[PDB]
């Protein structure tokens, strides 16, 4: 798929992901949710080749849910991101690699800190205050570089995110049909239904 | 790379230059190209440097186990046969081009081995990018019944031809002499005709020239007691 | 397309009097796009230091692999691995992937704990060891580093002088490379103390 | 054909004894005496060359064997079992160490590898 | 490369980076990507360096011949169209050009024409061309107003190049600023990105991600 | 490469040049292309040196193991083993081998095995890049039941012409004589054969 | 297929002083891994106190230098023996190069001399004619090895004044002709060590108001 | 753009104290076929210049005609055609170099490598190279094709730099050239035993030697070489 | 460029043309007018390869304006369309063909009839009640086939045109930044400034 | 194609086979490859039939116009005209021509013009696909100043072998004898030359 953004503020991680699914010459859907809840305090958004994206996301989801049951314990965002990276690093030298890029937004309940991890299809992991995949960063990073502060509130983060989306809507040739925004914090995961 | 091998009266000598390159860039100015397969069986490699090192260590390892198993000193023909059958199996993908030389109870030997698994016998041989320059010298001055001193001279002169005329070869001359009924003598940097001249200037900086943001002690030690 | 120059970055290592120095830039990119300015390329296993340039996923993977292997080494050997031994381990580990290699340019640096001898080594992506006395370079600005090191370097530099030499070698090389920079780190390594310094440089 | 003995031939008896190991130790007891002494600047290992016949050339039968340039071995018990263990010990010093680290294994780790081979013959099928 | 130009109340701001690369190798940090066509007209350099240099100094010669013959300043429309018609003749041959022809005349006011080696000729208010164009556009779009002061407009152009210089690997070195008025362009100096970045970081509070 | 094998009254003689080239560079000017797979079964090698050396070594192994079990193998048997390797691995081999041997029962025999892996029993055979230039000469000058001296002259004159015209061939003319008397090696230098 | 281009190696270096200019270049000429000549002059005095070198493909290099020397001669005929200023020469060379825009001279050209105020001047050209006045420019095979060193030692890049710790830059003090020649020699000595195509000899042409002077130095021949 | 059909291999040459020597074998190869054995590839121009040519023979014959035509043209309205206004090596070379570069620039090259050897009016040695690309260079020793790789190393041991030229006699120089031709015969698969050699001396003039042969060859050691590794018989 | 539509109603021709100009990754302009007035009662919209489109359109404009002055007479839409077709038919076998598709909307003052001509870059002319170029027809023709009547008013034509644009905005992946609409009738050419 | 021209005491003889193939199909089995460009200047054609026919026709035109102005042309002159066409148009021609002629002053002369467009004056020349197989035979059997009968036998035996081995050659052996006496055509059929 197309645009996926992430921003880590003071006490939460915000993931924004486009709603469009374009298969061919037509936009088949304009309400697609490009994300999966891996654990109560860990959310993963994804973009890449058709089929591989959802197949990979659901496979990771199942594995983390399995771990959660076995140990009766939620893995830290760092631990989940390392597991995901390894799977992608394993994938790149396979017969047919997963063509999937992901952002992992999580709230570490032990450290009481939000954490955003950016991982591409090669297994290239980076922890960031804000991140993106594909061409999304080209349009948005100059705005994020300018306005971002580590002590931002969730409401300020959403305003900076709106500015990023507005710039995308202005200068991107493709119509990505807006974004679904989700917030990850100490209380868990919730969707901002009006954006 | 320039590598040569020269037979003489009571043994064999191999030699090599000491330049290893990455394209047009000189990675190491004093590389050691003369490798040991066994105490008295040495070889020089050209082509893909990792392959030459890797294949000599593998065969060198299996040669040692074979020597222990048979209670006999290793033979050059064994190293040759094991090298060629290995290289042939990989159909040239292991880019190892070797000159193998040594002494054993059978006598003194000199072979070349190409990456596809073909081998050759000779009294004088050269391999590498400077092989043509070296072979020109060998074809001009080689004769039958060379002495130890003449063979060392000829071998190093052939390497020099490569050093000066071949851009892929340079720096120093390494030599190893394997004589019958004697310990093989490895002569590292036998010639040193390419020492860099003193620079016009010292580039030692005044302390505090570099701008620094943060300093910290790195904990290399283990977790401490108490 | 070329895996060794997608992410960019550089590592340089130098020997001095009773000391070694290893340094790297902090950039990680997706070709033209700068992605991270905190991507450190130097790691250490006990007192042995390893810099790795090239494809970033392989840099990460190999670090995790050598941590894995040096940890088991220590449990069985009951001692920390030495630079000379680790160099051979890096070489063996790379060559076992001969026909499906990690796209990296590793650089080993350290001081032998028993002999006190300073040691550095470099490798190609496939395992060939370059054991230079003076210096080792790696990455997308390796040509620039070769030029800087060749002119700036002199033997038997004291730790605080060596710091200036290696820092200036890295900085000016990185400033002539689009895919290197965005910060830098320098390790000064002595037999029983190691100092880590972050350098101030242009951020373009 | 096929090796259809995929089960252990050494098992715990009701008393907790591993019979085949005890019986192996009995065979070692019958074997010729060998010894080892450690000094400050060296180690010595020794044994008797019990020649089965005076026509036999006892020099060809090596009871003391080089494993690595810095490691040697001697035994008591069944000679043929020793000979194959020496072959395996020499090879494992290369395959599981020298071809990885570019140097010969330390005494304790080579011993550990030999011990592992002997343990496996105590549990494998 | 990152080049921009935008119209505003006080005329036109032109801002460019200074970096030139051959692959990963940084060939130069001191390249002039603003061609001074004449005292009243400016052009930006992107794509092929020589193609922009050669044909825009040639354009200056054509503009000079025009005002000698017609006894009148050439319009920005006419100047841009001389260049676009020229490159259109070469279409297919392999010219590489992405430029903004900038000027300020009586009849037109401040005018910017984006001219292209495919033959494209577009009049517009804001243009950004080069490998770092997307980064510059972001800062421009969110901060641009027609009623900007000459001081603030100059800073906006400088800051937008800095944004690209930071993120885009093939942009950097230094920033060149120009202000185009009806009486001619005015040069506003060369600004090293290295020194500018830290200065802007501190004074503005931006680039918190970067450690300084 | 210029190689040939010729049957005659007392047995068979194998002949070959000594030039091995890498492009236009002569990598070896004193190559031995006459190789022994058994006491009185030899072969001439053309094509990929690595391939033909590998094949010959395998054949020598097979005939050594054959001899241990069933006694001395026939020349036909040796040719069959060559063929089996060349035919079954035709996709990965570039080998053109002439097999020549002496039995007491069958006397001198020559078998040629071209690229495809077929077998052809002949009175004489020619092969290698230089053979093209002497098809006319050899066809006009070969006779059956020649003497040893006549056959040596026939091979010497033939390979002399092949060497003269083929740049890929040259050096010395090596020969191996296979008869009841035993195995005799011959060598002929440029100054001798060039003036013919 | 016929390839009209080739690579003759070589490395050149131009440095502009305060009242002088130097244009240096190694004298080695190569194809692939072979040496054609250990002494084949690459930097030329073109008259009117201008020195030039066109490094890369030597046939195009020689052709361009020949045409520029010719242009200097005809400039004198057409304009009453007027001296061709370095800036005018630079613009003229652009048109020579751009004339073959679609079948380029495969060279990296550098000229050096004095400007009309008597100050040191160096101009640098790409193969198709884009040019620019510069203070310091290495060209050819070992350009990537030399330029970073020059950024550091000529322009004092990344060098700060001790005690201030990154707050005060090292001041850009003017270098003498003797100081520049030291940096040129050390640049080529280092390039010779680490680049296989560089070596044999170093020839430096020094331009001042008094005229053009030559200096030659040996380099390693391996 | 073409491909070479009938080809000539190495031309080798060197300077000595009083002049220059140049040599080339008499073979015209047709791929791997050693087709023509009586091809003269050293072409004298006047009594002061010898042009040695390797590569495509049809283009060599064309160049041979251009040089023949050049002598005719120089004699036109020239009373000093056999004196002060005779053709110099430097004139002949510059002409060829111009032609070679023009032809490569039209994407239709003369597929050759050429060495012009001679002695100038003032007694100076002239030795310069030019090829199908129009690339030119001069050196105390010059060689084309395989000669570059095998002859130059040997010839450079005699004259390693400019200062070695006055120390090198014609006997030493000729000896080195003849030895180099033997080495090329051993190792170049597209070479022949028969060759021509030309000496241009400032005192004794042009000495053109035809029908020379490579002699004193070492082959006896071949008898001892058996098999490719393990074979004893 | 991208989308150009045309519809001939009772007494006028309506041309709708997208405003976006994309150059690679960015949308450089969102107010581009892809049309030229050839004569007072003849309008031509155009879409195709960059540069060629405007170069061709202006070349045609100049030629028709030249004819208008020479004869003091306006050519009929049919005559103008035939001239344009010939130029494109001439172009397709040239060294470098004009890669330009056009719609010619005109009001014939002699016959008192609106006329819409569709001509592609090959010189393929067709007179139509409604037409398009590129992928525009794929989305819009089913709606036009359904709703179109030859006796429609200009206001009804604009409503049907809005429905076509809405369908394009829904199902096309590319953001064409809306359309500029122009009406050609007996009184001449005028732009609908609110759409 | 197998073609040759041989000088001898009384003049020169041109020889050729008669097979013309399109792939493996023999399009013409009785082709005349010995073509006349002047009374006593003929040529043997190999390569593209269209090219060599076009060239020959142009040469015949040139020598006819030459004769009208300057009298009988030399064999060297005819070879020069052939060369000029072959060399200048080398990119668009596939022609391998042997030129043979008889003057009274120069007697029998043979010139060969291979693909590149070079000229080589020789005592005898061989060319065409089948020539490869008789380089050895012709080199061993050619003598200078042979008689007419010896030269006919030399050519007959040579082309017989070329035909025997080359699939592209075959049919009849045509010959044309050029002497002071005049022009004599000869033909030799398969039943005659195959049994040689
Ligand atoms: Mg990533
Ligand atoms: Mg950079
Ligand atoms: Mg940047
Ligand atoms: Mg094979
Ligand atoms: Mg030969
Ligand atoms: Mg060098």
């Amino acid at each position: 798929m197309d645009i996926i953004l992430g921003i880590r503020v003071q006490d939460s991680v915000i993931l924004a992901s486009s709603k469009a699914v374009t298969r061919g010459i037509s936009v088949l859907k304009d309400s697609d949710d490009k994300t999966r809840q891996l654990s109560p305090h860990t959310l993963m958004s994804f973009a890449g080749e058709a089929g591989d994206t959802v197949q990979f996301a659901e496979y990771i989801q199942a594995n983390i849910q399995l771990y959660s049951i076995r140990e009766d314990y939620e893995l830290s965002p760092q631990a989940v991101s390392s597991f995901v990276r390894q799977e992608l690093a394993k994938s790149i030298r396979s017969r047919r690699p997963y063509q999937v890029n992901v952002l992992i937004g999580g709230y570490d309940k032990k450290k009481n800190k939000p954490e955003l991890y950016q991982i591409d299809y090669l297994g290239t992991k980076v922890e960031l205050p804000y991140g993106a995949h594909g061409y999304s960063g080209f349009y948005t990073f100059s705005l994020l570089d300018h306005h971002y502060r580590p002590d931002m509130t969730t409401e300020e983060g959403l305003d900076l995110l709106k500015l990023c989306v507005q710039e995308l809507e202005k200068r991107m040739p493709m119509d990505f049909k807006g974004v679904i925004v989700k917030i990850v914090d100490k209380d868990g995961i919730r969707q901002v239904d009006d954006f | 790379t320039t590598i040569v091998g020269v037979k003489f009266n009571n043994g064999v000598v191999i030699a090599a230059d000491t330049r290893s390159t990455q394209g047009p860039i000189v990675a190491d100015k004093n590389c050691a190209k003369l490798h040991r397969i066994s105490p008295k069986i040495w070889c020089a490699g050209a082509g893909t440097a990792a392959d030459t090192e890797a294949v000599t260590q593998l065969i060198g390892s299996n040669i040692e186990l074979h020597s222990l198993y048979t209670s006999r000193e290793p033979r050059v023909v064994s190293a040759l046969q094991m090298l060629k059958q290995h290289l042939f199996k990989y159909q040239g993908h292991i880019g190892a081009y070797l000159i193998v030389a040594g002494v054993d109870p059978t006598g003194s030997h000199l072979f070349s081995i190409h990456a596809h698994g073909s081998t050759d016998v000779g009294y004088y041989l050269s391999l590498g990018s400077g092989s043509l320059a070296a072979m020109a010298v060998l074809e001009s001055h080689w004769k039958q019944d060379l002495t130890k001193e003449e063979a060392i001279k000829l071998a190093s002169d052939a390497i020099q031809a490569g050093i000066w005329n071949d851009l892929g070869s340079g720096s120093n001359v390494d030599v190893c002499v394997m004589e019958i009924g004697k310990d093989a003598e490895y002569l590292r940097n036998y010639l040193t005709p390419n020492v860099r001249e003193e620079k016009q200037k010292s580039y030692k900086f005044p302390r505090g020239t570099t701008a620094v943001l943060k300093e910290s002690i790195v904990n290399i030690c283990d977790i401490q007691e108490e | 397309s070329d895996p060794s120059s997608i992410n960019g970055g550089i590592v340089v290592a130098m020997t001095g009097k009773d000391c070694v120095a290893i340094a790297c830039d902090l950039r990680l990119g997706s070709q033209s796009l700068g992605v991270s300015n905190k991507f450190e390329k130097i790691f250490h296993y006990g007192h042995v230091f390893l810099g790795i340039t090239g494809l970033a996923t392989d840099v990460t993977t190999l670090n995790e692999m050598f941590r894995y292997k040096t940890n088991l080494y220590k449990l069985k050997e009951e001692r920390a691995i030495e630079p000379e031994t680790f160099t051979q381990l890096v070489s063996s580990s790379l060559y076992e992937r001969r026909f499906g290699p990690y796209f990296v340019g590793p650089v080993v640096a350290g001081i032998n704990s028993k002999s006190g001898k300073p040691f550095i080594a470099g490798f190609d992506l496939i395992g060939c060891i370059d054991e230079a006395k003076d210096f080792i370079v790696s990455g997308t600005a390796s040509d620039q580093l070769f030029g800087m090191c060749e002119s700036l370097y002199e033997p038997n530099l004291e730790p605080e002088d060596l710091f200036e030499t290696i820092s200036q070698a890295l900085l000016n090389a990185a400033d002539r490379d689009a895919l290197s920079g965005w910060g830098a780190v320098v390790y000064i390594i002595k037999k029983d103390e190691v100092v880590k310094r972050y350098l101030k440089m242009r951020q373009d | 054909m096929t090796d259809r003995y995929s089960f252990s031939l050494t098992t715990f008896s009701p008393s907790g004894k591993l019979g085949q190991i005890d019986y192996a130790l009995t065979a070692v007891k019958q074997g010729v005496t060998s010894l080892g002494i450690k000094a400050t600047n060296g180690v010595v290992i020794a044994t008797e060359k019990k020649s089965s016949s005076p026509l036999a050339m006892s020099e060809t039968l090596s009871k003391v064997s080089l494993l690595t340039p810095d490691i040697g071995a001697v035994y008591s018990g069944m000679g043929p079992d020793y000979r194959v263990l020496v072959d395996k010990s020499r090879k494992v010093a290369h395959t599981s160490y020298k071809r990885i680290y570019g140097e010969y294994p330390p005494t304790k780790l080579l011993v550990s590898e030999v011990a592992k081979i002997m343990q496996e013959a105590t549990q494998s099928g | 490369t990152t080049t921009l130009a935008f119209r505003f109340q006080g005329g036109i701001i032109v801002a460019v980076d200074s970096r030139a690369t051959a692959g990963n190798w940084v060939a130069s940090q001191t390249v002039k990507k603003v061609i001074e066509i004449n005292p009243f007209l400016l052009g930006t350099m992107a794509g092929g360096a020589v193609d922009c240099q050669f044909w825009e100094t040639w354009l200056g010669s054509q503009c000079r011949l025009h005002e000698l013959r017609e006894k009148e300043r050439i319009s920005v429309a006419a100047a841009s169209k001389i260049l676009s018609n020229l490159v259109y003749q070469y279409k297919g041959a392999g010219l590489s050009m992405g430029t903004m022809i900038c000027g300020y005349t009586r009849k037109e006011g401040p005018t910017i024409y984006y001219v292209d080696s495919d033959g494209t000729r577009l009049k517009g208010d804001i243009f950004c061309v080069g490998s770092g164009q997307t980064f510059a556009y972001g800062v421009l779009d969110s901060n641009y107003k027609w009623d900007l002061s000459v001081e603030d407009a100059l800073y906006l152009g400088k800051r937008s190049i800095l944004a690209a210089a930071h993120r885009d690997a093939y942009s950097g070195g230094s920033v060149n600023l120009y202000h185009v008025t009806e009486d001619g362009w005015i040069y506003h100096g060369n600004h090293d990105v290295g020194e500018l970045f830290w200065k802007v970081k501190e004074e503005e509070g931006s680039f918190n991600n970067v450690i300084g | 490469t210029s190689i040939m094998a010729v049957t005659f009254k007392d047995g068979v003689i194998l002949g070959a040049d000594s030039r091995t080239t890498t492009g236009a560079y002569i990598a070896n000017r004193v190559t031995d292309k006459l190789t022994r797979v058994h006491d009185k079964i030899w072969c001439c090698r053309s094509g990929s040196a690595a391939d033909t050396q590998a094949i010959a070594d395998i054949v020598q192994y097979h005939l050594e193991l054959y001899t241990s079990q069933y006694g001395t193998p026939s020349t036909e048997t040796a040719a069959s083993v060559f063929k089996e390797l060349c035919y079954e691995n035709k996709d990965n081999l570039t080998a053109g081998i002439i097999v020549a041997g002496y039995d007491d029962k069958n006397k001198g025999e020559v078998y040629t095995i071209p690229l495809g892996g077929s077998v052809h029993k002949l009175p004489y055979a020619i092969a290698g890049s230089g053979s093209t230039f002497i098809y006319g000469y050899c066809d006009k000058n070969f006779r059956e039941n020649m003497s040893k001296e006549e056959t040596v002259d026939f091979i010497k004159h033939s390979l002399s012409q092949a060497i003269k015209w083929d740049g890929s061939s040259g050096g010395v003319i090596r020969m191996v004589v296979l008869t009841a008397a035993g195995v005799e090696r011959l060598i002929f230098y440029p100054d001798e054969y060039e003036q013919l | 297929q016929f390839n009209p281009y080739g690579d003759n190696g070589g490395t050149i270096l131009g440095i502009a002083g305060e009242d002088f200019a130097v244009l240096a270049g190694d004298t080695r000429n190569i194809t692939d891994y072979s040496i054609n000549s250990r002494y084949e002059p690459k930097v030329f005095d073109c008259g009117d106190n201008i020195v030039m070198s066109a490094n890369g493909f030597a046939a195009d290099g020689d052709a361009l230098v020949k045409r520029f020397k010719n242009s200097v001669k005809w400039y004198h005929f057409d304009h009453n023996d007027k001296k061709l200023s370095i800036n005018s020469a630079a613009r003229n060379i652009q048109h020579l190069l751009y004339g073959k825009r679609f079948f380029p001279y495969y060279v990296h050209t550098i000229i050096a001399g004095l400007d009309e105020d008597g100050k040191g001047a160096v101009y640098s050209f790409d193969p198709v004619g884009s040019y620019e006045r510069e203070q310091c420019r290495a060209g050819g095979a070992a350009a990537s090895l030399i330029m970073p060193f020059l950024d550091n030692q000529v322009n004092f890049k990344n060098q700060y004044e001790p005690g201030t710790n990154g707050k005060v830059k090292k001041p850009l003090k003017y270098l003498s002709v003797e100081e520049v020649i030291k940096l040129v020699r050390d640049s080529f000595t280092s390039a010779t060590e680490r680049h296989i195509q560089v070596g044999d000899g170093l020839e430096i042409l020094i331009v001042t108001k008094d005229g053009v002077r030559k200096e030659f130095y040996e380099l390693k021949r391996d | 753009t073409q491909q070479p059909i009938v080809t000539g291999t190495s031309v080798i040459s060197m300077k000595y104290d009083n002049g220059v020597i140049i040599a080339a074998d008499n073979l015209g190869s047709y791929g791997s076929l050693l087709r023509f054995n009586g091809v003269e590839r050293l072409i004298p121009v006047g009594d002061n210049t010898v042009v040695g040519i390797s590569g495509d023979i049809s283009d060599m014959q064309h160049i041979e005609r251009l040089l023949k035509d050049l002598v005719t043209e120089n004699a036109y309205d020239n009373p000093l055609a056999d004196a002060e206004e005779a053709l110099e090596p430097s004139y002949i070379f510059e002409y060829l170099a111009t032609v070679m570069y023009q032809r490569r620039s039209k994407m239709n090259p003369l597929w050759n490598a050429i060495i012009v050897a001679g002695v100038q009016s003032n007694g100076d040695q002239f030795l310069r190279y030019v090829n199908l690309l129009g690339v030119t260079y001069s050196s105390p020793t010059l060689a084309t094709g395989f000669g570059a790789h095998m002859a130059n190393p040997l010839l450079r041991k005699v004259v390693d730099r400019e200062s070695d030229i006055p120390k090198t006699t014609v006997q030493v120089a000729e000896e080195a050239i003849v030895n180099a031709m033997r080495v090329l015969y051993y190792r170049d698969a597209r070479s022949s035993r028969n060759f021509s050699l030309a000496i241009i001396d400032k005192n004794t003039g042009l000495t053109f030697k035809k029908n020379l042969q490579v002699e004193n060859m070492k082959w006896d050691f071949a008898k001892d070489i058996k098999g490719y590794g393990t074979q004893k018989i």
